[PDB]
DNA sequence: CTCGTGCCTGGTGTCTTGAATCC
RNA sequence: CCCGGUGUCUUGGGUG
DNA sequence: GGATTACACCCAAGACACCAGGCACGAG
């Protein structure tokens, strides 16, 4: 293992890649068999070679590297605990983490084909258009959709309690919103006293 | 369970009270405010032995406000119930859920599964009590009961009994 | 006068006793488990629970009254919390001291290198100043390797 | 000669080490069973101070930072929350070793941060973390700065002049100070009269008043009160009246070096806004009146007033004890003119 | 107490062997190498 | 809202030249919106409470970010009295 | 509020179970120690005192101070007029009647005579006289303390008892 | 002087401040035992008593 | 009111009057301590009239101190520390 | 314990400067909250000035606890000892 | 109608090496 | 319809 | 290596960078 700067693991391990095929079949090759960085890890490049040497070899030069001669030694028995690769289910409970609904809890009704996205039922916060002519630190209170509010104030029908209103749809009082499976929390969720209050 | 306590309070007195008769308003003072109260510490001070008589000491003048603080020194009598401890007592209330027996300033509860199966409840004689062969337990029935916990609320203490125990009950 | 009046007596200091504070002292004075870094919750407001400004913990404005003692906060003096650690850590201050007590004792069960036997020991452990009495016995333990 | 190995002594070791100390060794290692256990120099349970130590400020309007503590407690916080996860999955000892040791340093930095030998903890802004150590040290911190002295109400300063056609322990007061600061004065049946006069003449005429205050402790403020005229004095009151004639105040020149830096002075009020000396007082404090400032303060209390006049009083300190000789004399223009 | 310290130190501030503030300073401190 | 008076200022938030002031008297008007009617909170400046005096002139622009500035400047006139100092 | 003699209470490292309240296991608690001492610092052993002993006390304590209240000039309904408030009325009215109904001795002559034939722990002494006992059957088995101490002849104080007992 | 030193030293070796000082006295705020507050004041009850009787308590 | 005022009261020999100056004409402040424990961990309601150190389980051995305001936050500043300052109302000897 | 006997009492018989400011202080703050004044007040109505009369005809009914160093003490009464 | 491209905002964050004398 | 308050940390120049 | 350079008052001028994400605008 190697100490390198907070952000350039990834930049330090392409620039091994660059000098190992670059020197293939030289006379001065870079004995150096692989390098790879874990996100778990912070701040340390990991080097597969023979001799510590091909290690500074592979380093010489490199602005990222923390010139200080600490490069660790790694044991047999815990090579495959750096290479370790590692829910969502309908009717699930998951947090946004991006957008008007941020911090809030949704359940994930839907999960897309591709695989890509999802789709949330999450209270909603709107105003029925009412000083139009959104951000989180000006959004507006959590409350169910309202049909006839917004039939007063401001929408489609499609179905049995489905609206669409200002290009979003409400069923039975809930937005169903598309997010980014990579844009929710899955793991570790608290419900708060007001969502115990709710849910 | 009665006792000879030598006890102590602190009175802070105001200074339009500074007359010749300081001592006989101080004396009236301590009783009024000791006599018939309760503490957990000691239980309730039921008389203060010879408060004519009581030497309050010289009284203490509270740096920045005036006022003169005595340490009233006295002896009382004191009664604490304990656990533990057998006593005799006087039914105050009979109820589904056991019996009621004022024990001179308090009253003690105890429960209905630490009473025996052989004393029934029977509201329909003339006048209500339990009524076993050459027994009697009406209001007022000597009966022997033993305090098997004291639970303290810094106000009042209260006691809970059982009679379950051998040579417990009306005799 | 300006404090609203009390049964409590009122008494003055006469002695300051210093020392340290055990972890289950602190536990039992605690009034709330301390957890999440993130201070607001959803940014609405009113102080999530468990935060590091958790109401329990008290009151700096003016109205929101203690949920602990009622009192505004003008009277209330706040109440402590404790945040446990996940591995015991030195505690700064005390590195130096720590040091000097490793040399005293067994690495292993922990007893004092030296008896009453040793005749100028012996006369170590009659010196009544506690500071000086650890000095003295440490200065002769020192070279008990 | 033999390889030795040392290991490190973690924390953790250690502590357990010194919880089996018997009580009769622990005595004799001058520490205390009851009160300084040795293995509570160890730390796995951190107080978190209520906010009253560290309370937020607002820079600008609605906008508040929080105080280098609460920031701090955050860093503190988010270490111990990656040591839970990391003590259970992928820590191959050096992994440990970096992640512990943060935790080791953020929490010694929080009570210390000026440990010899090692970098200082930054804020984002550049400068250091203000850790507990240094809010007690120095002479702005807990105890220099608010505790062996500190901030006082009921004084007033401003620059002094020379009258010597005021007695020896008078000094001069401008009507404006006069009319600021206040005395408790406590209502009996030998002033009643007199200190109904000053409640009408209210806060802005002089001689008057500026609060009524009864036994329970709530104030009336005489500026907004409408109905003045309909307020009825009982026995035990506190009026707190303006500063008026005989009323002793203490005066003091920095810096006070001796005794004498701090005399009790009879206030005289008159126009203008300088304090009033009369001309022979001016060598104890060392003072002149080419700029000079000084310091007056009110007593609040009976108690106070009569230990004013009886122990610090100008005449009282005629004689020094330092040379067993006077500190005043005749000075200036008539020492001059009397020979 | 307080008075033999102002006593002494107020002269102070307004004032071939040592003399002086810098020989006052040598006894306060004791020094055990006097200049 | 601040202690002292508001009646100074014209519509535009500003307190317009010839005018005497006395400290604490509002002279520049302003507020904040409180995040998420009765929605605003005053952000106003008073004059120093020990100075008096007539406001002279009022300077309106706008900065280089293009939101408004004023600059007000108060005029008095200090008469020598007791306790002033003066040297040769 | 009030306090006594005891002082202090300071915190020790061994804890102690042997506080808890038990007349069984002669725990009186930290007031009511074996040793006491009075508001001189004299040493003195605890007063307990018996149903006989307290009822004499009390009603003349009450009567002594009712005449001096009056300048110098029987019934337990009289006697707790006395006091002063409903709440003083109460607590003492209550303690006379039930007194009343379970005093054997209710004169100073028999009191006299239980006093002299009664005057070894205190306590002991104290309980043997409350609870009224046939034999010493019925005396070691409601009260376990008398076993322990080993003590001959309750036959004789249980005789006395029984024999000075008038008839009802 | 060493004001943080002194105090985690007094910590570890739990020492008693028995209050008998001026400066320990001044920062707690009580009246501290020199000059007028070198002693405590009493009320001379005894002294009292040579005065008429409706002056008396009640 | 600096550290070299304060010592000209003390010259002066007037303690009442440095007393009242640096605490009632400043930050006095009202605190409740434990009388076994010693420290100010008193939970106080005073509307309720109910008061409880958890810690040594006393509703009745609890004592009311006048203090800085200053030292009230000093002593938490300590105990944030580890350290304990017990603050006791008797000379046990 | 603590307390000397009269006849044995040790400490200075005149008053102290510093005893003297206390006892006038003590006596008209207690005067200031209408305790029962024992002389006669004529034109002289402030609180200390009627608390200086009573210390000349030698009336204030108060007693100086004087503290030595050992914690012993001597009560002196301020009717028995000589104002200069 | 649909994709390429610039601006605002929030979570996150650290490092190319470059005054003097008492105990 | 009472009550009603707003800042923290540094730099530079003065006053005595 | 650390420890310190008497005490008090007033005036004016400054406060957080970097990268990923969405949203709005322009062109084919
Ligand atoms: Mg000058
Ligand atoms: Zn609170
Ligand atoms: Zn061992
Ligand atoms: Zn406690």
């Amino acid at each position: 293992g190697v100490k390198v700067r907070l952000g350039k693991e990834k930049d330090v391990v392409r620039q091994i890649l660059k000098k190992k095929l670059a020197r293939e079949g030289t006379k001065n090759p870079l004995e150096i068999y692989s390098a790879f960085q874990r996100d778990s890890f912070k701040g340390h490049v990991y080097i597969e070679a023979r001799k510590a040497e091909a290690i500074n070899d592979a380093l010489k030069g490199n602005v990222n590297v923390f010139s200080n001669n600490s490069k660790f030694l790694v044991g047999i028995v815990e090579y495959k605990d750096l290479l370790r690769p590692v829910k969502l289910t309908r009717g699930s409970y998951v947090r946004v983490k991006n957008g008007k609904f941020k911090g809030d809890l949704a359940q994930v009704d839907e999960v897309l084909e591709n695989g890509l996205e999802a789709r949330l039922k999450l209270v909603p916060r709107l105003d029925y258009g009412k000083d139009l002519s959104y951000t989180s630190k000006f959004r507006p209170a959590q409350r169910l959709f309202s049909e006839a509010e917004a039939r007063v104030h401001e929408i489609r029908r499609d179905r049995d309690g489905f609206v669409t209103y200002g290009g979003e749809e409400y069923y039975e009082g809930f937005l169903y919103k598309t997010f980014r499976l990579q844009n929710l929390i899955v793991n570790s969720i608290n419900p708060t006293l007001n969502e115990l209050s709710l849910f | 369970m009665f006792f000879l306590k030598d006890l102590s309070l602190i009175l802070t007195l105001h200074p339009s009270y500074f007359g010749p008769q300081m001592n006989q308003y101080l004396r009236e003072k301590l009783l009024t405010d000791v006599e018939g109260t309760c503490t957990g510490q000691f239980g309730y001070i039921v008389t203060v032995l010879d408060g004519m008589n009581i030497d309050v000491g010289k009284g203490r003048i509270i740096p920045g406000s005036g006022s003169a603080e005595f340490e009233v020194k006295y002896r009382a009598v004191v009664w604490k119930p304990f656990k533990g401890e057998v006593v005799d007592a006087i039914v105050s209330n009979v109820s589904p859920i056991g019996f009621f027996a004022d024990v001179g300033p308090l009253n003690v509860f105890v429960s209905t599964r630490l009473i025996p199966d052989n004393l029934v409840y029977n509201p329909s004689n003339s006048p209500p009590a339990y009524m076993s062969n050459d027994e009697l337990i009406t209001k007022g029935s000597k009966v022997r009961l033993k305090v098997v916990g004291t639970r303290t609320d810094v106000n009042e203490i209260y006691a809970i009994g059982s009679i379950k125990e051998d040579f417990l009950g009306a005799i | 006068s300006q404090f609203p009046y009390s049964s409590a007596p009122l008494r003055s200091v006469k002695e300051v006793q210093f020392g340290l504070l055990s972890p289950e002292e602190i536990r039992a004075i605690s009034v709330v488990k301390i957890e999440y870094p993130e201070i607001m919750d959803e940014s609405r407001q009113r102080p999530r629970e468990g935060g590091l400004n958790d109401p329990k913990l008290g009151s700096i404005d003016r109205n929101f009254k203690c949920q602990t003692c009622g009192e505004g906060m003008a009277e209330c003096p706040g109440h402590f919390g404790h945040m446990e650690l996940a591995k015991p850590v030195f505690h700064i201050g005390f590195i130096p001291k720590i040091k000097k007590v490793c040399e005293c004792i067994c690495m292993n069960c922990g007893k004092l290198l030296l008896d009453e036997t040793n005749p100028t020991m012996a006369q170590a452990i009659r010196i009544r100043d506690p500071k000086k009495r650890f000095n003295a016995v440490w200065q002769l333990c020192k070279t008990k390797m | 000669d033999a390889q030795p190995e040392r290991k490190l002594l973690t924390p953790g070791e250690i502590l357990n080490v010194f919880k089996h100390i018997s009580p009769e060794d622990c005595f004799r290692l001058g520490f205390n069973e009851d009160y300084a256990r040795p293995e509570w120099m160890i730390i796995t349970v951190l107080p978190v101070p209520p906010p009253q130590v560290r309370p937020s400020i607002a820079m600008d309007e609605t906008t508040q930072g929080q105080d280098d503590l609460t920031h701090k407690l955050s860093d503190i916080l988010k270490a111990n929350i990656n040591v839970q996860k990391l003590e259970m999955d992928g820590s191959p000892q050096h992994i440990i070793n970096e992640v512990e040791q943060l935790l080791q340093f953020h929490v010694a930095t929080y009570m210390d941060n000026d440990i010899a030998g090692q970098p200082q903890a930054l804020q984002k802004s550049g400068r250091p973390v203000k850790a507990i150590r240094a809010r007690l040290k120095g002479k702005e911190g807990r105890l220099r700065g608010n505790l062996m002295g500190k901030r006082v109400d009921f004084s007033a300063r401003t620059v002094i002049s020379g009258d010597p056609n005021l007695e020896l322990d008078q000094v001069g007061v401008p009507i404006s100070i006069a009319k600021t600061l206040s005395y408790p004065e406590t209502v009996t049946q030998y002033n009643i009269h007199r200190l109904t006069e000053y409640v009408r003449n209210g806060p802005n005429e002089h001689p008057g008043a500026k609060y009524v205050i009864r036994d329970n402790g709530d104030r009336i403020d005489l500026r907004y009160h409408k109905r003045a005229g309909d307020i009825v004095l009982q026995y035990g009151w506190k009026v707190e009246r303006h500063l008026m004639d005989d009323d002793p105040v203490l005066f003091n020149r920095q810096p006070s070096l001796h005794k004498m830096s701090m005399m009790a002075h009879r206030v005289k009020v008159m126009p203008y806004s300088t304090f009033r000396l009369n001309l022979s007082v001016t060598s104890p404090y060392n003072a002149d009146f080419d700029g000079d400032e000084m310091n007056l303060h009110v007593p609040q209390s009976e108690e106070t007033r009569a230990e004013l006049s009886q122990l610090c009083a100008v005449p009282l300190q005629i004689v020094s004890p330092q040379s067993n000789k006077p500190v005043m004399g005749i000075v200036q223009d008539t020492l001059c003119g009397v020979r | 107490g307080v008075i033999a310290a102002q006593s002494i130190g107020e002269p102070a501030t307004q004032m071939n062997v040592t003399l002086g503030v810098p020989r006052l300073k040598e006894i306060l401190n004791v020094a055990k190498n006097i200049k | 809202l601040k202690h002292g008076t508001y009646e100074k200022l014209d519509e535009d938030g500003l307190i317009a030249p010839g005018v005497r002031v006395s400290g604490d008297d509002i002279i520049i008007g302003k507020t904040t919106p409180i995040p998420p009617y009765h929605t605003k909170r005053d952000a106003s400046t008073p004059l120093r409470s020990t100075e008096n005096g007539i406001v002279d002139q009022v300077l309106l622009t706008t900065n280089q970010e293009g939101l408004k500035f004023v600059k007000v400047r108060m005029r008095t006139t200090k008469v020598p009295q007791i306790g002033d100092k003066f040297a040769s | 509020v009030s306090t006594s003699t005891v002082g202090a209470r300071r915190r020790r490292a061994k804890q102690q179970v042997d506080d808890e309240e038990n007349a069984t296991l002669l725990r009186l608690g930290p007031e009511f120690a074996l040793k006491q001492y009075d508001h001189d610092g004299n040493e003195h052993d605890l007063i307990a005192l018996s149903l006989s002993e307290s009822r004499l006390l009390i009603r003349e304590a009450l009567k002594a101070r009712s005449r001096a209240r009056n300048g110098g000039v029987i019934d337990d309904d009289e006697l707790a007029k006395v006091t002063s408030g409903a709440v003083a009325n109460g607590v003492v009215k209550k303690t006379l009647d039930y007194l009343n109904t379970f005093a054997r001795f209710k004169d100073e002559e028999t009191c006299t005579a239980v006093d002299q034939l009664l005057h070894l722990h205190p306590f002991e002494i104290a309980q043997l006289s409350s609870l009224g006992c046939e034999d010493v059957d019925e005396a070691i088995t409601l009260i376990p303390s008398l076993a322990a101490k080993k003590e001959v002849n309750l036959q004789r104080i249980l005789d006395e008892l029984n024999r000075l007992e008038d008839p009802y | 002087e060493e004001t943080v030193e002194i105090l985690f030293e007094a910590g570890a070796a739990a020492e008693l401040d028995d209050c008998r000082g001026v400066s320990e006295n001044v920062m707690l705020g009580q009246l501290a035992p020199m000059g007028t507050g070198a002693f405590d004041v009493m009320i001379d009850e005894k002294l009292l008593t040579s005065l008429p009787a409706d002056y008396a308590p009640t | 009111f600096g550290e070299m005022e304060r010592d000209c009261m003390i010259a002066h020999g007037a303690a009442g009057f440095l007393k009242e100056r640096l605490m009632e004409a400043s930050d006095a402040f009202r605190v409740h301590v434990c009388g076994i424990c010693g420290l100010m961990s008193v939970i106080a309601n005073l509307k309720k009239n109910q008061f409880e150190c958890r810690s040594c389980k006393n509703k009745t051995n609890i004592y009311q101190l006048h203090i800085p305001y200053a030292a009230k936050l000093l002593f938490q500043e300590l105990m944030a520390m580890n350290i304990a300052p017990r603050l006791y109302t008797e000379r046990s000897g | 314990e603590l307390a000397i006997l009269k006849e044995e009492r040790t400490t200075t018989p005149y008053l102290t400067k510093y005893e003297r400011a206390r006892i006038l202080g003590t006596r008209a703050l207690q005067i200031s909250m209408n305790a029962p004044v024992l002389v006669d007040i004529e034109g002289e109505t402030d609180p200390l000035q009627i608390a200086m009369k009573e210390l000349s005809q030698r009336k204030i009914p108060l007693v100086i606890r004087r503290y030595l160093p050992d914690g012993s003490y001597e009560d002196w009464g301020c009717d028995e000892l000589i104002v200069d």
